[PDB]
DNA sequence: TAACAGCTCTAACAGGAATA
RNA sequence: AUUCCUGUUAGAGCUGUUAAC
């Protein structure tokens, strides 16, 4: 039972549900003073929840005598408190648990006197009517035996579920941002404090769709190397140094590198270096997110190992790669699909050729690369784009940029990024899942599986 | 919000029109919305069903 | 893996007409129905005036005879519907300026157009239009023309003709629709006329379309900036705008500056709570003293950790405060699939992680065309061939991407000043976007807060 | 804000209706700046007596 | 405080007109 | 500047990671 369909449940009826155990205890004090969920267990002091009471109403709390709980209980004189302290509160709950459906929360069992009080309570006829919820933060991580008790509940013939919320105080928060008829004095008091880190949830996948560009990595760690330096180094100085030398593997500073051992020999001596050693990034995402140097590091890794063993050619700008289609090359039967998405109403089209009106700019079709960290995902972003030999030349030919893409619609922009994920990767997006290397005959190298298929979503319907 | 607000009735119904509910006063919607929001749970429809239409309200 | 959370698609917001007579494209519903303001009769007859050089007036009051008569489009006919004219689409007679009214601009302008002091030209149209500010009551609007011969002060280094110009009347109250040549060319004359009579009716004081069933009680706050290159380092000038609905049928669209001295377009805690205290008092006295139970922002940078912390000092526990940040610049883009023959649905938005959504204000939209009817629309296909999602930021709202990515779309439709279907960018970002030029040009106008009549 | 000199006209003319709107219609002048003014305090003069 | 990486935006120009 | 925002050319501001002073 996911928390909507149990705040759905637990809103409707909130005058006669139970609750087991700072927005939380504040909510839940305003919950109490306004006579919903009546009777509420708990384990440990948290002497909070009373003075919490205490300032929403400006009077004290009943806190549990030899038969107090059941004195207070029986005779309907709620807002009922009592601590359990693990049978004074056994005949209490066993009393209470016909009344009203009961929610756990904060407790993962473990306990087995609470085990076996619930236990008994469970047995009766009309035992926890309206159910019993459990809410722990994440389901999987809840104690074996609270899924047990869930279980033995189920066939028993009670209607006791396992839901998974947040924590108990922004499940309390949730739920009382719903709740109905409230007064002035109480929302005043509580106002579910502020909502600093904003964490929305992200809906069900659902089931006309959109086709993003985005391919997802599903590569979670990489192996890499480090080398020991005798001397601080600046990065400006390993960059024109890697510029000067031209190695056949990747640096950058954070020592790091990904290549060959010789290379990294070449490109340092013997007496600046001390070791060679290995470093394992066991969170990528993460890593690339905290750290622009492993960000840049791990995207122009990706970007050797993606036209490695690939005809196409690799260029630079503004810091952004491209796969910039040579003209040597541009006659390859795999280009042919993409002859035919930039081809003009169902004919061939040229990729790569002389802009019309410029006397030495060179025009090709190329898909800008870049690497996009999203919550905690990392996505190949591919963009279609029209390349121009020279560099510092390429406003020369806007207006044949403009000329070219002006009739590049959703049907020719979806032919066009289907041909080139085929050209970039040899599969459709079809259970596509293949795997790239980059430097495979060296000892620090790097192999990423990245999804053929691009990113998509279905809108949600009934 | 109040429902019975013009500007709030018609934020809700765009929004249930954005996930491609049906779109206003048609057939198969009273039963369609109590089947969405009560996913088939007779019981708690039966509860809701009677807290709305309850003896209390009723001059 | 490839399976993203499920996209919703807003779909497109309603816009108030003449005996609140909803739809949602704009001009249609102009042409229909006529102005929202129409019932109320707010602007009544509108009564403009003339500020040009004398050689060029035939041509301005060709393009004001003009506005008296009907127009077919030519280009962007998929969009535009066929123009009636002031008198008829209004429902408001246009006004034929008298000899006492128009004006003519001083002849030492052309001499200081040779000197390009573009400070000099601006004084010197004021003074021009000086004639005009005894007779504020004969007339509405102003028509000031600058010919292509000023066009070396049109636009340099540190200095923006226009808007000094708008800068410098604002204080004076008077309001003005700049023409240049570029009116009398753009070759459709429907699409200019539209812009014109729409611009003129919301300059006059009516009001030509509102939201439909917008909240009254929620404001929609919005801050942007600008640049001004110093000699020695920056100059960041950040400004805030109101779109809020008060208690009777009045818009209320404003924009105010946010203030000595910014070299980071970050306001600090006193700033920001400062000007939400000030954009907080507008919405109070439009709507007779009542606090928002709901406040919009939207800036264009990411809010820092005190800034959220001044924004939420300013109001009390009631107001719920959803701070959006809005960008423009992504590397996403959308292709719609059934392969659609027409681009991503407006409004669709895809909920990408927590507190990270794509919207796509630019897209196709169902029902607005005219020609070829029952078929999907993309304004900008001009441009670019497919729409360029922005990427909403959220750093403070409890819940829910529907709140604020219907309320920035329906809020993408009421720029007066635009005449075609929408924006990339609600109109908080880009009134607040103007009126920063605005005070950036002209520092002394952080004192008083504007209406958008005058700069828009 | 000034009333417009039509007014004089419609009230001389004893228009009661297109008096008031054209009275209604010179609040726009106010209207741009309805941030700047809390209250308005409309003046009649006797010499539109035949329409009060 | 001086580099470096990325994200993002504005400053100045230029520029054509919405499925061909 | 009736408008729209697509490109180009640059720079700044934010974050980070190093080197220090
Ligand atoms: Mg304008």
């Amino acid at each position: 039972l996911t928390d909507n369909e149990f705040y759905q449940h637990y809103l409707q009826n909130s005058q006669h549900m139970m609750w087991f155990l700072n927005i939380g205890h504040r909510v839940l004090a305003a919950l109490l003073e306004m006579n919903q969920t009546k009777v509420v267990f708990t384990t440990n002091f948290d002497d909070v929840i009373e003075t919490a009471f205490s300032d929403i109403s400006g009077k004290h709390l009943s806190v549990y005598g030899s038969y107090a709980a059941l004195s207070a209980l029986n005779t309907e004189a709620f807002p009922i408190y009592a601590k359990i302290h693990g049978r004074e509160i056994h005949k209490c709950f066993l009393a209470a648990a016909i009344r009203f459906g009961l929610v756990v929360s904060g407790y993962s069992g473990r306990d087995e006197n609470v085990m076996t009080m619930l236990r008994a309570a469970i047995d009766q006829n009309n035992a926890f009517p309206h159910g019993l919820y459990w809410t722990v933060p994440s389901i999987s991580k809840s104690e074996p035996a609270v899924q047990d008790l869930i279980t033995y509940a189920q066939g028993k013939g009670v209607r006791a579920y396992l839901v998974e919320t947040g924590t108990f105080d922004e499940m309390l928060s949730k739920i009382w941002r719903q709740v109905k008829d409230k007064p002035a004095a109480i929302d005043a008091k509580v106002r579910t404090a502020r909502v600093c880190p904003v964490s929305i949830p992200l809906p069900g996948p659902g089931k006309p769709a959109l086709r993003t560009n985005a391919l997802p990595v599903v590569t979670q760690s990489i192996r890499c190397g480090v080398v020991t330096l005798a001397s601080p180094i600046t990065f400006s100085e390993l960059k024109e140094r890697i510029s000067q030398k031209s190695p056949k593997a990747l640096l950058t500073y954070t020592v790091l590198f990904l290549g060959g051992e010789p290379e990294i020999r070449k490109i340092f001596s013997n007496d600046e270096i001390n070791s060679i050693g290995q470093y394992y990034i066991d969170e990528i995402a993460q890593s690339v997110a905290a750290s622009t140097f492993l960000k840049s590091f791990v995207e122009e890794a990706i970007l050797t190992a993606l036209l490695r063993e690939k005809p196409i050619l690799h260029r630079v700008r503004h810091r952004t790669h491209y796969a910039v289609i040579p003209n040597a090359s541009a006659k390859d039967d795999r280009f042919l699909d993409l002859r035919k998405a930039v081809g003009f109403k169902g004919d061939l089209g040229y990729i790569t050729g002389n802009v019309t009106n410029a006397k030495e700019l060179s025009w090709a079709e190329a898909v800008s690369i870049r690497l996009e960290e999203r919550g905690g995902k990392l996505w190949i972003m591919l963009k279609p784009e029209i390349w121009i030999k020279p560099l510092d030349r390429r406003e020369e030919a806007t207006d044949f940029i403009r000329s070219r893409r002006r009739y590049r619609f959703n049907q020719c922009s979806y032919q066009i990024l289907d041909a080139w994920i085929k050209i970039l990767f040899g599969s459709i997006g079809g259970g596509g899942t293949v795997n790239i290397s980059c430097f495979p005959d060296a000892e620090f190298k790097a192999e990423f599986e990245i999804g053929t298929r691009t990113a998509f979503s279905l809108g949600v319907g009934y | 919000h109040d429902i019975n607000n013009h500007a709030i009735k018609s934020k809700i119904q765009s929004y249930m029109d954005s996930k491609g509910f049906p779109l206003q006063w048609s057939p198969e919607e009273y039963s369609f919305y109590f089947e969405l929001v009560f996913r088939d749970d007779y019981e708690a429809q039966r509860k809701y069903l009677l807290e709305a239409l309850a003896s209390r309200k009723v001059s | 893996l490839s399976q993203l959370a499920a996209h919703s698609t807003i779909p497109e917001p309603l816009l108030l007409f003449k005996d609140n007579r909803t739809d949602t494209h704009p001009l249609r519903g102009l042409s229909q129905y006529g102005p929202y303001s129409a019932c109320f009769n707010l602007p009544g007859q509108v009564r403009l005036a003339y500020l040009a050089p004398t050689e060029h007036m035939r041509k301005l009051d060709a393009i004001v005879r003009e506005l008296q008569n009907p127009a077919t489009p030519k280009e962007a006919t998929n969009y535009y519907v066929e123009y009636g004219g002031f008198e008829k689409v209004f429902k408001v007679p246009l006004v034929m300026p008298q000899e006492h009214l128009r004006c003519l601009a001083l002849d030492e302008c052309h001499g200081v157009a040779a000197n390009g002091n573009g400070l000099a030209l601006a004084d010197k149209i004021v003074q021009s239009m000086s004639g005009l500010f005894r007779q504020k009551h004969a007339f509405d609007v102003l028509l000031v023309y600058l010919p292509a011969s000023w066009k070396k002060c049109f636009e340099y280094d540190g200095f923006d003709l226009h808007d000094r110009i708008k800068a410098k009347v604002a204080p004076l109250n008077l309001p003005i629709q700049i023409i240049n040549d570029t009116a009398l060319t753009r070759q459709c004359r429907a699409n200019v006329m539209w812009g014109v009579s729409v611009a003129l009716y919301a300059k006059a004081g009516g009001i030509p379309w509102k939201l439909a069933d917008w909240d009254k009680d929620e404001a929609y706050i919005g801050l942007s900036y600008a640049i001004k290159k110093n000699a020695e380092g920056q100059e960041y000038t950040t400004c805030c705008s109101q779109v809020f609905d008060p208690d009777g049928t009045g818009f209320e669209f404003v924009a105010y500056d946010t203030r000595d001295r910014k070299g980071n377009p970050y306001l600090s805690y006193q700033e920001m709570q400062s000007v939400l205290s000030k954009s907080l008092h507008l919405y109070q006295s439009s709507h007779n003293g009542r606090m928002p139970r709901k406040i919009f922002i939207h800036k264009t940078t990411h809010f820092t950790e005190d800034e959220i912390q001044g924004a939420f000092d300013s109001f009390s526990s009631s107001t719920e405060i959803e701070l959006v940040q809005i960008i423009q610049s992504t590397n996403w883009y959308g292709l719609k699939v059934d392969p659609a023959s027409y681009p991503v649905d407006r409004g669709l938005y895809q909920p990408l992680t927590e507190s990270e959504c794509l919207l796509w204000t630019q897209g196709s939209v169902m029902g607005v065309n005219q020609q070829n009817p029952g078929q999907p629309v993309f304004k900008e296909a001009a441009l670019t061939p497919l729409p360029n999602p922005i990427m909403l930021r959220r750093f403070s709202g409890n819940g829910g991407w529907h709140a604020t990515c219907s309320s920035i779309l329906a809020l993408t439709k009421v720029d007066w000043n635009n005449n075609t279907l929408y924006k990339k960018l609600p109109v908080t970002l880009v009134y607040s976007q103007v009126f920063a030029d605005v005070v950036k040009q002209t520092p002394e106008i952080v004192n008083e807060i504007y209406d958008y009549r005058f700069f828009m």
